[PDB]
């Protein structure tokens, strides 16, 4: 496709499944010359990541060091420029264009999450500030500095547009509600969050990751995590729900493994398959059996869940 | 024990023959490895032991187009460091020819055998950077007939006085160590304001690879100088003589000095006390070169007109890691 | 006014230094290695990642490496970490980057003290000081007043102290202070002093008088605006800077523009104007300039 | 690196509980590894590795004999000069029963697999003897299911005040070293006049065999020790515990201490400045366990109530060579 790089970058960052069932994938280069990134978009999952077998490919100014769908045509980047950008795909689905590209935050953006109206987001970065941005005005609505130390991750509830949870290397996991005038609200210090995860259904649960491989489940209302489990050998970088009625739960980590928990957090399926970190995972919305998952080992694979 | 800075790598990657001799070397041993009706069909495996930041790699590369010959290339190197700039290399110019290792030569588990192992392992003493240790430890993965580059080297010394450098060694006493250390240990110096006593004379010999049942790097050797001069013996100027392959060879030895060849200054061996030399007097030096599985050192001692105390005794001042 | 850039993002090295020379600054601080390229040491198959690690030594000349170049630690590698995995991959890879760092001659490398506990930090780098032939420059970051004390007041559960703590204001000097006593006293380690938007009381800036301040770290959010949208420093900003220039500290522009209308050499500008305009140097200056804190033996009268 | 005099075999020979023990263990293990309807035709292979002069070689002997168990034995020693005594003992004493090898338990290519790997290579601090890299390098000719008599030690580490031994390290300053060195290296000492300033802490462990897939004799502690006194901090008393077999134990910790056990005085870190600690205070201390291929060493600073330099960085002032 034109305006698409020849190469794509090592470092597959993200992977994300849109409801048509089009692939996104973020990618950086994390060495050699050149410390860029790139956008791809693969509506044939199974091409991936063949650049000559993409629907289409754009190059970043910088790292994309996280991703998320804005819509059905949007891309939001959390760059290692500090900047937020957004992306979006074009009337024939075959170019990437640059909407806004601000740099706000003083540091690597490391979490972007879009709002249950798809209207505003949610970024995190290494500067320890969380901003709220509106697409439409491609302006900051607010800059709160409640973290001590770098943010790791910021989850957008999934219904509720004021409500939102983000962790730190400062040891704390952040319950946002921004119609408080203190919004953030803290929920014995032990191992650093890493990863979070609200559940599907229960508008009160959400999971968390930590640095030491343990998965926990957490109701904020009880404010309790009497559910937890021993599921890696390493830090846990993502957690990913599902889309069935009763969902599963894909836990990826730093020990290069991808692992199925359910609702007990026992495991399902482990898979071995990526020989580096596995950074993200996808369920498909056309085969829910189907996970999908992307590391720096440039490594797509595609799982079959029992 | 330690790595070499990038700009060090960087200097005597300038050396206007030491390379060309690498390249013409390589070149001879392809073309009498591999005969013309096999030009197209034998693949000649190439090790170079210690890349660097990879000119040796470069140097074998264009011997091959020069004989026209095919060759499988593996660039082994321990620094790190020197790494970066070999894999930096090999994924933009190079490509699957050249296979980086980063390792040591004496732990690397090769995957197959060579035909040739290429290496710059020589000090200004030739084996002072424990080519011998190195090379031992890597000629198991050489093929029963395959060929070391460099075959042999010889290290020479020669008698010297110089006031100068024998006040520039005494001023190199040091807090917290033996008030005479300075003594028993050797220099790199671009020798100048001196007299070279007696014509340079063989002291130690290394040959690669090394066939025999038992293995010694150990050596002792006993040198006699002529001396038609009255003088003051301060110390023993120290160079060496390689043979890359065949009548390919390099030298730092003033009557044989390689052209242009600033890779290797000469090395001193000082002594404690200078020593009165009378015309027609012959200066006898003995040195040797010991060893422990941990360390390599050398040893010396003048035992005519006048004995000198042993230098450096169980490497008490200076040693070289293994 | 000698004066760097921090940068956390280097897409091309020789575009970026380029883009800061070009603005006036005479040293850029950047990663060494990708800040966000995490790297395995001990398990496989992480371990086994194919290379390079990080880019080329030959993209820039000896005299850059050795004169436009302070290197920064990985944000990533915490060596006192809670976690024995983290601590022992963070060593490894503390000294890897310290070792490329004095592999390219670089003049100083940037090393943070964020936290309370930095021991294992500190037995680290005495390693690698006492390690190889090598003689760089270590800045340890370290900020007036702790982010855990400037985070603005909007946790409902965890609200900030209103009283007045007179020594817990004090402590990122004694973080320093432990840092270079277990690290006894290397005049290789010296202070980058980060300022931010509200000083701390005087007793605390005060603390920092008779330390070894090599860098002064000035992010562009603490920078106030005029009328004509150029960037300025508070009074009080202003008379720390005054400070800092009597002990010709090099001074570190961090952080994006937050004056998108006016250029990034604004910042700077500032910088050099404060400097053009401090006081002249008296008669009893003129002649003791050159002898500050130089230890002279009291001569034999007699 | 270097080989215990026969006058310190001679005097530890005498130990009244150590070798009563050592025996005990073996006894217990015998029974456990064979039953009595195996008594005649199971014979147990035991290795007595670091053998010294033979005392453990009659405990072995002395405890299949009261098991009523048969078994084959093995005396390795390093120690050429021990082995000489070794060997008299073998062909006067024991005969074919018992095998002499003269050779380091990490280099020896066994003829046969050990049921039971015998050793008594423990230092004042546990592993300060290097224990656990000896072991390490001896595990691959025990058994699957082989046993270790010692099967796990453990180090223990008490804050002291003594201004008395805080003069004697300061009186250890020699010529020829850094003025500071006698501070960064322990000393093996009966300790009298000091005081104990808090209960002595676990501090490192090690289990023999280790199974791991990645063996990590590398160690670091962190300990916090409440003082209920107004002191002075001088150094740190170490101390061990070792299981031989199960509930058959050794330990020089005071509180623990084995009767009559002279084999093994504490042991001593000092400090190079004098600490002063007050009433309620809590002492934290960091230490180190450090290794390369060549040599282990210790690293050791106080955090807490204030902090004093890292002590023996690199092991600069002392390693134990391997
Ligand atoms: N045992 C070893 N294993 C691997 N590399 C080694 C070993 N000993 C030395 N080297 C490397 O060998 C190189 C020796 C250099 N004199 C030669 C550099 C380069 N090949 C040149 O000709 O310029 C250095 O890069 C050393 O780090
Ligand atoms: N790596 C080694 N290989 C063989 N022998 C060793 C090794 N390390 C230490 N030894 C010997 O082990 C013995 C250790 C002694 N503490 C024990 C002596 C004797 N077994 C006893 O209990 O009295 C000495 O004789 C050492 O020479
Ligand atoms: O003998 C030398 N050093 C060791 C010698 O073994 C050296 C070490 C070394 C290290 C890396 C790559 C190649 C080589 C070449 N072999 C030496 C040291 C300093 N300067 C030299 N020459 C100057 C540079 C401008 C003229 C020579
Ligand atoms: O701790 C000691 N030395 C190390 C220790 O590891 C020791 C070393 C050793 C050496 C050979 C045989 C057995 C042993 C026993 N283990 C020690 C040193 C000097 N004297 C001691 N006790 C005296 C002798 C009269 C009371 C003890």
């Amino acid at each position: 496709p034109p305006n698409a790089p020849a190469c794509m970058e090592r470092q597959l960052e993200a992977a994300r499944y849109r409801s048509d069932g089009a692939l996104l994938l973020g990618a950086s280069s994390l060495s050699g010359r050149c410390w860029a990134g790139s956008l791809w978009l693969f509506k044939d999952p199974c091409a991936a990541p063949n650049e000559g077998f993409c629907s289409a490919g754009v190059q970043t100014e910088a790292g994309v060091a996280d991703l998320t769908w804005v819509g059905e045509r949007g891309i939001l980047v959390a760059s290692d420029s500090g900047a937020v950008e957004l992306w979006e795909l074009d009337e024939n689905e075959t170019l990437i264009v640059s909407k806004f590209c601000k740099y706000e935050h003083d540091d690597i953006v490391s979490t972007v999450s879009v709002l249950s109206s798809g209207t505003q987001a949610v970024s995190g970065s290494k500067d320890i500030c969380i901003k709220v941005w509106d697409l439409a005005q491609q302006v900051v609505l607010s800059s709160y500095r409640a973290h001590a130390a770098q943010v790791t991750c910021v989850a957008a509830s999934p219904h509720k547009d004021s409500v939102f949870l983000s962790c730190s290397e400062d040891n704390r996991i952040l319950l946002w509600d921004t119609r408080c005038p203190k919004p953030a609200s803290q929920i014995a210090p032990g191992y650093l969050p890493t990863s979070l995860a609200w559940h599907p259904q229960q508008s009160e649960v959400f999971v968390f990751g930590d640095e030491n491989g343990t998965v926990s489940l957490v109701d904020t209302k009880s404010t309790s995590c009497v559910l937890s489990s021993a599921v890696h050998s390493q830090c846990v970088t993502g957690l990913v729900f599902s889309p069935h009625s009763v969902p599963f739960l894909a836990s990826l980590s730093e020990d290069c493994s991808l692992a199925v928990l359910d609702s007990s957090l026992s495991e399902l399926f482990r898979s071995q398959a990526h020989r580096d970190f596995v950074r993200d995972a996808t369920w498909s919305p056309l085969n829910h059996s189907l996970l999908t998952t992307v590391g720096w080992d440039h490594q797509v694979v595609h799982h079959v869940v029992p | 024990m330690d790595n070499l800075e990038s700009q060090t790598y960087e200097v005597f990657e300038k050396d206007p023959i030491k390379y060309s001799q690498y390249q013409q070397a390589i070149y001879k041993c392809l073309l009498d490895r591999v005969p013309e009706e096999e030009k197209d069909t034998n693949v000649q495996v190439l090790m170079v032991l210690g890349a660097g930041r990879g000119p040796l790699v470069n140097a074998s590369l264009r011997a091959a187009k020069q004989a026209d010959r095919r060759i499988k290339l593996y660039a082994v190197e321990k620094n790190p460091n020197a790494v970066v700039t070999l894999e930096n290399w090999q994924f933009e110019e190079w490509g699957s020819q050249v296979t980086v290792v980063s390792s040591d030569m004496r732990e690397w588990v090769a995957p197959e055998k060579a035909d040739i192992i290429v290496s710059e392992l020589l000090g200004s003493f030739a084996d002072n950077e424990l080519s011998p240790e190195c090379l031992d430890g890597a000629q198991h993965f050489l093929k029963d007939d395959g060929v070391s580059i460099p075959g042999e080297y010889t290290s020479f010394l020669a008698p010297i006085s110089s006031s100068k450098l024998y006040n520039e060694v005494r001023a190199c006493r040091e807090k917290d160590r033996d008030p005479e250390a300075q003594f028993e240990m050797p220099y790199v110096v671009r020798l100048h304001n001196f007299h070279q006593l007696s014509a340079p004379q063989p002291c130690f010999t290394f040959s690669h690879p090394n066939r025999d049942p038992m293995i010694d790097n150990n050596r002792y050797c006993t040198l006699e100088f002529p001396v038609e001069v009255n003088t003051v013996l301060h110390g023993f100027a120290g160079y060496f003589e390689t043979v890359l392959y065949q009548d390919i060879t390099l030298s730092i030895r003033p009557e044989t000095h390689s052209p242009g060849m600033f890779s290797w200054f000469p090395i001193l061996f000082p002594i404690k006390q200078p020593i009165t030399v009378r015309e027609g007097q012959t200066i006898c030096v003995r040195f040797w070169r010991c060893s422990n599985s941990k360390k390599v050192w050398y040893e010396w001692a003048v035992t005519a007109p006048v004995c000198s105390a042993i230098h450096n005794p169980t490497g008490r001042s200076y040693t070289i890691g293994l | 006014v000698s004066s760097g850039r921090d940068l956390n993002c280097v897409p091309e090295i020789a575009d970026t230094l380029g883009a800061v020379a070009k603005q006036g600054f005479d040293f850029l601080c950047m990663p060494v290695f990708h800040p966000r390229f995490k790297r395995e040491f001990i398990q496989e198959p992480a371990k086994n990642r194919p290379g390079p690690q990080t880019r080329s030594d030959l993209l820039l000349s000896g005299r850059d490496w050795n004169t436009l170049i302070v290197g920064k630690l990985s944000p990533w590698i915490r060596p006192d970490s809670k976690v024995e995995k983290i601590r022992r991959n963070s060593e490894a890879a503390m000294l890897q980057e310290l070792n490329f760092g004095a592999y390219l001659g670089l003049p100083a490398f940037l090393l943070p003290l964020n936290q309370e506990d930095n021991t294992n930090l500190a037995r680290v780098l005495t390693n690698h000081i006492h390690t190889g032939h090598h003689s760089s420059m270590f800045w340890m970051r370290v900020p007036l007043v702790a982010p855990e004390d400037l985070r603005d007041d909007i946790i409902e559960n965890a609200p900030t102290t209103h009283t007045e703590e007179y020594s817990g204001e004090e402590k990122t000097w004694m973080w320093w202070h432990n840092f270079r006593t277990l690290c006894d006293y290397s005049k290789r380690i010296a202070v980058a002093l980060e300022i931010g938007a509200d000083l701390p009381s005087n007793h605390v800036i005060d603390r920092w008088l008779g330390e070894p301040i090599k860098a002064a770290i000035l992010p562009t959010s603490i920078f106030l605006t005029n009328k004509k949208g150029f960037p300025v420093l508070s009074k009080m900003h202003q008379r720390l800077i005054f400070r800092l220039l009597k002990l010709e500290v090099q001074f570190i522009i961090t952080g994006t523009n937050h004056h998108s209308e006016k250029e990034f050499c604004s910042y700077l500008q500032y910088l050099e104007y404060l400097s053009q305009n401090r006081p002249p140097p008296n008669a009893y200056e003129l002649f003791a300039k050159g002898y500050e804190d130089y230890l002279q033996s009291p001569l034999q009268p007699l």
